[PDB]
């Protein structure tokens, strides 16, 4: 519904919607600028990624609740709804994950921006995988592992370890062994040596990007406080 | 109930 | 779109939807059970009127947001924006209205159900006041104060002056006068007079009415203590 | 500014 409006005037207005805290908006405007056909730059991939995290966010925590109440009972009404909510959750998935197909990831040459898509790419699946129990739903926390292990084989090779995304991507895979693999040694040894690695490239770090990167090591440590 | 990256 | 399901089914989704936060989802269910024609309870008015008020509220915050950066600007952008959250407000209000008018407010013979329904019309006439700017705009003034004269007429010859929803129309009643008609003398003395008569009341009352009639008037002395 | 009536 976006063709006939500006990039810019899109971006704009997107920039407006997350101010407003209006993010359905947010987001349609930003698929609007994706489906313009041109890469996205460093702050436009942060819109795009900031937009659909709340939107699927507030219908993760919708079904969750619903999914409580429904476990709790077990007329058709909970499981209705539930149901609901959870096709326009995964709506809202395959919509991204249509975006990062066309054509984001294969335009996506640098390692940062490549990073970037594979990463959305296998959240997006985790969130599928969250609410899935059906024939595909093994494939659906392979494709996820297969995103997330692609990306973390690009950051490890081409980033350094302290990487705002780099640390992004090593939280959320970590996030997907322990609560969708069912693997949660492998969750904790990740968060480790991702926790580790950092510390020790802190000290070439700027102010700014050691504050980046701190900020995202107390999740990891936040995770292992948790597990552990 | 762990933290994935959020901002 | 609610035409195939079941009063009880609409309800039901209804609560749900608050628990899940999903007013959006809470306001089409209510609205359908409107639209199912028979009168609704004094738990199902709660419903409809919590619904509608979460809609209308992140609307509002949302175009207040817009306005001043559009403010502090005088392309398009910010303007158009602004713009199309006024057209989605306005929209709600219209479908509220509509609702009040076909027709619950006719077939509201009891003063509790009476009163509820034109504190409801006078609070979203008062909406559109918020953001009006043309040839209505007096008549939208008048409209919500119509409204809200007439259910104060009412709740003071039919209810006690500590009733829950005289104690919140006459709060409102006072923000209009405050924020819309330019008469913050008549909403400090409406505050006032309103606040005063109910503490001559509370003796009357239960623990548990006393409980919900002190929680209103914490909030006329909010305002008065910011008016004053 | 002003409180309105909220639960
Ligand atoms: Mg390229
Ligand atoms: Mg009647």
């Amino acid at each position: 519904a976006m063709g006939s409006m500006e990039r810019a005037s899109l971006i704009q207005k997107a920039k407006l919607a997350e101010q407003a805290e209006r993010y359905e908006d947010m987001a349609a405007f930003m698929k609007g600028a994706v489906e313009k056909g041109e890469e996205l730059s460093c702050e436009e991939r942060n819109l795009l990624s900031v937009a659909y995290k709340n939107v699927v966010g507030g219908q993760r925590a919708a079904w969750r609740v619903l999914s409580s109440i429904e476990q709790k009972s077990n007329g058709p009404e909970v499981r209705e709804y539930r149901e609901k909510v959870e096709t326009e959750l995964q709506g809202v998935c395959d919509t991204v994950l249509g975006l990062l197909d066309s054509h984001l990831i294969k335009e996506a040459g640098d390692a940062e921006s490549r990073v970037f898509y594979l990463k959305m790419k296998g959240d997006y699946y985790r969130y599928l995988a969250e609410v899935a129990t059906g024939d595909d739903k093994k494939r659906i926390i392979d494709s996820a592992r297969s995103a997330y292990q692609e990306a973390m084989d690009i950051s490890k090779k081409e980033m350094p370890p302290t990487n705002p995304i780099r640390l992004g991507l090593a939280l959320n895979f970590s996030v997907f062994h322990y609560e969708i693999a069912n693997s949660p040694e492998e969750a904790i040894s990740l968060a480790k040596t991702t926790f580790d690695e950092a510390m020790a490239d802190l000290h070439t770090l700027s102010e700014d990007s050691y504050k980046d990167s701190t900020l995202i090591m107390q999740l990891l440590r936040d995770n292992l406080t948790l597990w552990t | 109930r762990p933290s994935s990256w959020r901002q």
